């Protein structure tokens, strides 16, 4: 069993809550995680521990284990580090450590700082400095001290593993306190609701997948006020103590820190606030999203559904562009490539979203593999001041593996999920050119973009027929093969006459909220039959149908140009629904139906 | 498996010559109506919703106010076109709908209980939680919008009718009334003050459970204690419940015997604010090893008391100087009060020897269950006093019942100065620790005559009830501004004291002594030997109107069969611990208030190695 060792200091920073849709200054002070004993780099924070937020890192350790952390005092006065359990030697009694000075505490892990065979995996201790014990915390220094059963954390790895833990703590930040009484008595301000320190909704780091339980580590801290009842909205806990209780709120007193375990309903952006009605019109509110992942989908540069432009790049190599950039674009005149050293590309994905993988290509040349080696990727959720992105417990920065030729296909996993609206990927070696054709695996926030079943034969066969429909001795265009890609013998809907006020049914069995639709023509070795342009109505009951307008306008939805291709129109409000039927209204040379539905579950009946 | 609700926003008229606000109710008409007939003590309560864990209410909410409302429940799942708060759904309006309901506005609900929403193994039948306006919080709270809601396992009064438990949803509300649409202040129990509420019946030999709602706009607090009456949470002896800013606890009673008793809050302010009132207990019709007497002689004693013993710190410098260091306006340090000593037998001349350990504290009581405490007491002493404990119940005088002359009830009976009088303390398992007890629950004793100042004055020490299978800390502010002895102390430790003035800004400060034992100032010092491992008996007690956060320097303590940090103290409250303690050094054991411990309010520990 092991030395956990951690480098850790004492910094000034600047703090802020200066939002995200004039703004205050603060010189607070914190935990930070640094690297060697040089404290020359400190640990870039990742997407893993972006929520610690005020924060100093989470020191972890299996029980049998040791923890050693070498303390550096980077600060103007004096500090300590100090938790309950950091037990000593034996024969002047104690300490602190005066600024650009280094303190080292090591100390065995005992059953008496662990959790009970009845707790959960884990058990969580504050750490904070107790040179004021009071004021060493409004000025900005506390963190989290984890102590886990054994083999529990993973080698190497990081620490645990089998469940993702967030860690959050209640204080009121009084800055009347703080040694730091700068400055830009009159009567009263400074309150700050915080959440690992952040008023009103700031706290930004809560991505959570909806199957794995989430272990959350609670904490209130100081003044006899800060009785901070927390709820989390439409999720319940359990709790550890003597046996397991199920309860929907808890209430933290000063010092009391409080693990519990909670397995996330529905998916979704959703919310954490302190119940006590004045303390929340005050900042506790604070989201956190619960996405599935049995939603992952092509962002659409399979398809010009991302259209042409943007796709950016830092430069280009004569013709010979992004945009070309769409994995599998043939011809040998395809994707994206420079010679120029150091180069980028850039995808606003027009809205935030969460993207779980990236797949990357190369191109033919003459004779000349042509791909991207090594890369690594960086995005922004504004369009500015943009991010690295560093899975899973790494080091520095997630390094990436493209393609070892020019058609191989390698697809790498956000393990952890990339949140943005725009994604930067930057080569670091490449065959001769950086060279790049590719899509983007992704969903939207609200997880609910995915293939309804039509093309999954999901939906079942008469659970859609049509305003009528050709059919002959020969053919039977049912409505019943309206399917997204179907190859079949006749493979479509069409209608006999061509009617403008025609319409396709589909029954969805329950209630389902839409995302949007994708429509599709057929070759009949004939022509190219497909729709042009149509109009959706949708029911509740079965026979009253109010057709979909969009503002004013009664929705023209923008339908195929080929036999081929999935073009696919989302929807303005998105609509809730049992009854959906979409209106060719102009065509090309029949009317002529494959397609999909794109959605998911809903307020399933009234 | 399913549960409609017809429910709607009303505002109406409130009291039992003053104030009125908007709140839930029933109906059950289709479209708009009258239906909904209320029972007595559910008082402005919104209809108390009820589902199993399979079920779904189906809450179809009216809004009749002028009040833009909602319909937030907490415990249970929904999609988010149910929960009823606005934030970032990011949704389309037919999915921010609930988060708003504006007035004149009908929209529904729809709530769930998933295997997971419901009650674990080994908690309670049916978890207690409630369901609120969560559009302005404090505007809505505060105006009269909290329903009871109660999630529940398969037996249930909709499906398996037997159910035949005692149950009532106690509701402790402070509602703010100039926080309302008041454009002033109630403070009640249920929407009732002073002590009205009918309700309130218990059959003499079963038990009753209450279903506790904590409800408040702001971190203000509560002790509630049920006359006579001890509690079950969880699974332990609490004897008082005590609920916090937005709490939902299910809590036992059991009542023996018949009668009225009152149910209150025990903190100091909210004495007359009037959260309170009274459960009855009559007999329903139905089918219409050997343990010890433990025998002390206490007494009633004015000795003078030291706060600070030996440590100085010289100079009006300080700030501690100014507590202690006495001065032209300060008795400080040094003032006469009236403790419990312990004699060696029917007479009273000489008793066993005084505590550095456990100071101004009067003698250490224990008994097992079963066990009978007998307490010759006698008073030296100028005023009536008494002795009475709390956490017992079984107190009588030693040969009868029929508590002698007038008094209705025995804690008011005051022992004249220069009598003895005989009591017998019986133990009964009924207000003694549970198998998930701290098997040794700590409490205490103290003089009724008047339930402050002799505390305050220097009336109090420990005592253990323990079950039929040592170190106390005691945290307690002593307001020397108003001891009995007050007056003495001052025409005795003061520059001729014509210039008196009770009142007074910053003197009155140097007469309240923030204190663990009786002692300030890092004075009392503990020796332990390291390894040898300790219960302590930690109570905060006339330490006035706050909570506390116990401390102990690098220490981890058990509490309850599990490993803490920093325990937490309500008013009289009393909770006992345990130190695994094999970490040497000065460990500065005070409270992790920051506030207090600066006021004095701090001891040392030492720990080292001995030699048995
Ligand atoms: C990035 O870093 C994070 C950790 O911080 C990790 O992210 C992901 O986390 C997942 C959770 O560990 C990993 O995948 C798996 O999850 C499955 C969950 O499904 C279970 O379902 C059953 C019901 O039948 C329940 O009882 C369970 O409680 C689960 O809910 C597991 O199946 C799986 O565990 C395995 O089960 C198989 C069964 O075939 C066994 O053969 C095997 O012994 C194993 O225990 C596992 O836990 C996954 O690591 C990861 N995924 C992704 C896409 O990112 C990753 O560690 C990091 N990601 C990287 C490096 O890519
Ligand atoms: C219940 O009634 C009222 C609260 O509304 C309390 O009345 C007190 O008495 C005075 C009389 O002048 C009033 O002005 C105040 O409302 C209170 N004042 C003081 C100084 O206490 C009363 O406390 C309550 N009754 C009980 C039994 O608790
Ligand atoms: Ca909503
Ligand atoms: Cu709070
Ligand atoms: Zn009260």
């Amino acid at each position: 069993k092991k030395t956990r060792h951690y480098f850790i200091a004492a910094v000034e920073r600047l703090w802020d809550y200066g939002m995200s849709s004039s703004v205050p200054q603060f010189k607070k002070v914190v935990f930070q995680e640094f690297t060697d004993g040089s404290f020359t780099q400190p640990l870039y924070r990742g997407e893993l521990n972006e929520h610690l937020g005020l924060l100093g890192p989470y020191i972890r350790a299996e029980v049998e284990d040791n923890i050693m952390v070498t303390f550096r005092n980077q600060a103007s006065r004096p500090y300590s580090f100090y938790s309950s359990l950091i037990s000593y030697e034996e024969d002047p009694r104690k300490n602190f450590v005066k600024p650009n000075e280094t303190k080292t505490y090591f100390w065995k892990v005992q059953h008496h700082m662990a959790p009970t065979k009845d707790e959960f995996d884990c058990k969580a201790w504050a750490y904070f400095s107790d040179v004021d014990l009071e004021k060493d915390v409004h000025s900005g220094l506390i963190g989290p001290l984890l102590v886990c059963h054994t083999n529990t954390l993973n080698p190497a790895h990081g620490r645990q593993v089998t469940v993702q833990e967030f860690a959050l703590f209640f204080t009121i930040f009084d800055e009347t306190k703080s040694w730091y009484f700068t400055e830009n008595t009159f009567k009263e301000n400074y309150r700050f609701h915080a959440i690992n320190g952040y008023i009103m909704d700031t706290l930004p780091g809560l991505v959570m997948a909806q199957d794995q339980r989430i272990r959350w580590y609670l904490l209130s801290m100081g003044s006899n006020e800060n009785i901070h009842s927390i709820h989390f909205s439409g999720h319940v806990f359990t709790v550890r103590k003597k046996e397991e209780y199920k309860m929907a709120l808890y209430n933290l007193y000063p010092g009391v820190f409080e693990t519990v375990e909670m397995l996330p309903s529905k998916a979704g952006i959703w919310r954490v606030e302190c119940l006590i009605g004045e303390h929340l019109h005050a900042g506790m509110s604070t989201l956190f999203l619960v996405y599935s992942n049995k939603c992952q989908t092509p962002l659409g540069m399979a398809s010009g559904h991302i259209r042409d432009f943007q796709i950016t790049a830092s430069g280009q190599y004569g013709q010979w562009a992004p945009k070309l950039a769409r994995l599998h674009y043939s011809g040998s005149i395809n994707a994206w490539s420079t010679k120029e050293p150091f180069s980028w590309i850039k995808v606003d994905l027009l809205a935030p979203m969460i993207i779980h993988g990236i797949k990357t290509q190369g191109a033919r040349q003459k004779f000349s593999s042509l791909y991207i080696s090594q890369f690594i990727i960086m995005y922004s959720l504004d369009g500015k001041k943009w991010q690295t992105y560093r899975g899973n417990s790494t080091g520095t920065l997630m390094v990436f593996f493209g393609n070892v030729d020019s058609s191989g296909i390698k697809h790498n996993i956000f393990n952890p999920p990339i949140i943005a609206r725009y994604i930067r990927l930057h080569p670091t070696h490449y065959s001769i050119r950086s060279t790049l054709r590719m899509e983007l695996m992704g969903c939207d926030l609200n997880s609910c973009s995915m293939p309804l079943g039509m093309e999954s034969k999901a939906i079942s066969d008469a659970q859609i027929t049509a305003s009528s429909y050709f059919t002959n001795m020969f053919a039977t265009w049912s409505p019943s093969k309206a399917r997204l890609h179907l190859q079949g013998r006749s493979n479509a809907w069409r209608p006999q006459v061509n009617n403008p006020k025609e319409w396709l049914q589909v029954d969805f069995q329950k209630t389902m909220k839409v995302t949007g639709v994708t429509t599709q023509g057929v070759k009949s070795l004939l022509t190219s039959m497909y729709v042009k342009e149509f109009l959706i109505s949708s029911s509740q009951d079965g026979h009253q149908w109010t057709l979909f307008f969009q503002n004013g306008k009664v929705k023209v939805f923008q339908g195929n140009q080929d036999s081929f291709t999935p073009v696919v129109n989302s929807l303005d409000p998105p609509l809730l629904t049992r009854y959906l039927r979409i209106h060719p209204q102009s065509w090309v040379h029949q009317i002529a139906l494959r397609m999909e539905v794109l959605g998911c579950e809903a307020q399933d009946l009234y | 498996a399913t549960r409609r609700y017809y429910l709607g926003a009303v505002e109406l008229s409130w009291d039992y010559v003053v104030y009125k606000k908007t709140l839930f109710v029933e109906f059950t008409d289709h479209l708009f109506n009258i239906a909904k007939p209320r029972p007595p003590w559910m008082g402005l309560l919104g209809p108390t919703i009820q589902a199993e864990v399979y079920d779904t209410v189906v809450i179809t909410l009216k809004n009749m106010a002028s009040h833009p409302v909602s319909l937030h429940a907490v415990g249970v799942s929904y999609w988010k076109a149910s929960e009823g708060a606005e934030y970032d759904d990011q949704t389309s309006q037919r999915e921010k709908e609930d988060d708003k309901v504006f007035p004149g506005g009908s929209h529904t609900y729809v709530w769930q209980v998933l295997k997971e929403n419901g009650p674990m193994a080994s908690d309670p039948l049916c978890l207690t939680y409630s369901y609120l306006s969560h559009v302005d919080l404090v505007k809505d709270l505060n105006s009269g919008l909290i329903g009871a809601l109660l999630v529940c396992r398969e037996g249930s009064l909709a499906k398996e009718k037997t159910q035949t438990l005692h149950k009532f949803i106690l509701l402790f509300a402070v509602f703010d009334e100039g926080k309302s649409w008041h454009s002033p202040k109630m403070h009640t129990v249920n929407g009732y003050v002073n002590r009205s509420l009918p309700g309130l019946i218990g059959c003499h030999r079963k038990s009753v459970y209450w279903h506790v709602i904590g409800m408040g706009t702001t971190p203000e607090v509560h002790s509630i204690f049920l006359e006579g009456h001890t509690f079950l949470v969880r699974n332990h002896r609490q004897a008082s419940l005590e609920i916090s800013p937005i709490t939902f606890l299910t809590a036992q009673t059991l009542l023996m015997d018949l009668g009225q008793f009152l149910l209150f809050c025990h903190i100091s302010s909210h004495q007359h604010d009037g959260m309170e009132a009274y459960v009855k207990v009559d007999s329903c019709p139905e089918e219409p090893k050997h343990p010890k007497t433990w025998v002390h002689y206490i007494a009633a004693e004015e000795e003078d008391w030291d706060y600070a013993p030996l440590v100085l710190a010289p100079d009006d410098r300080s700030y501690k100087s100014q507590y202690l260091n006495n001065g032209p306006q300060r008795i400080g340090r040094k003032y006469k009060k009236v403790r419990f000593m312990a004699y060696t037998d029917e007479t009273f001349k000489t008793r066993e020897a005084i505590q550095h350990e456990s100071g101004i504290l009067g003698p250490l009581l224990y008994g097992e269950v079963g066990d009978t405490l007998l307490i010759i007491f006698k008073n030296q002493a100028s005023r009536p006093y008494n002795i009475y404990p709390h956490g017992i119940t079984d107190v009588r005088p030693l040969y009868s019942r029929r508590l002698p002359k007038g008094v209705k009830h025995l804690k008011d009976f005051p022992i004249l100065p220069g009598e003895i009088f005989k009591y017998k303390w019986t133990v009964t398992v009924e207000d003694g620790p549970t198998k998930s007890d701290p098997r040794c629950l700590t409490r205490y004793y103290s003089s009724f005559v008047n339930m402050e100042r002799d505390l305050a004055s220097g009336l109090i020490g420990p005592l253990l009830i323990c079950y039929k299978e040592r170190n106390v800390i005691l945290f307690s502010v002593f307001d020397e501004n108003r001891s009995w002895y007050l007056t003495e102390n001052i025409q005795r430790f003061l520059p001729n004291p014509a210039g008196v003035q009770l009142e007074d800004p910053e003197f009155q400060a140097s007469n309240i002594m923030h204190s663990i034992n009786g002692y300030v100032f890092d004075s009392l010092q503990l020796s332990v030997c390291l390894h040898e491992v300790a219960y302590w008996y930690i109570l905060s007690i006339g330490a006035q109107t706050d909570f506390l956060s116990v401390f102990f320097s690098g220490y981890t303590f058990k509490h309850k069969m599990v490993y803490e940090d920093t325990l937490t103290l309500f008013p009289f409250s009393g909770e006992t611990v345990f130190m695994s303690m094999e970490n040497p050094g000065l460990w500065i054991l005070g409270c992790h208030n920051s506030d207090f411990r600066n006021r004095g309010m701090t001891a040392l520990l030492k720990v080292s190695s001995c030699d048995k």
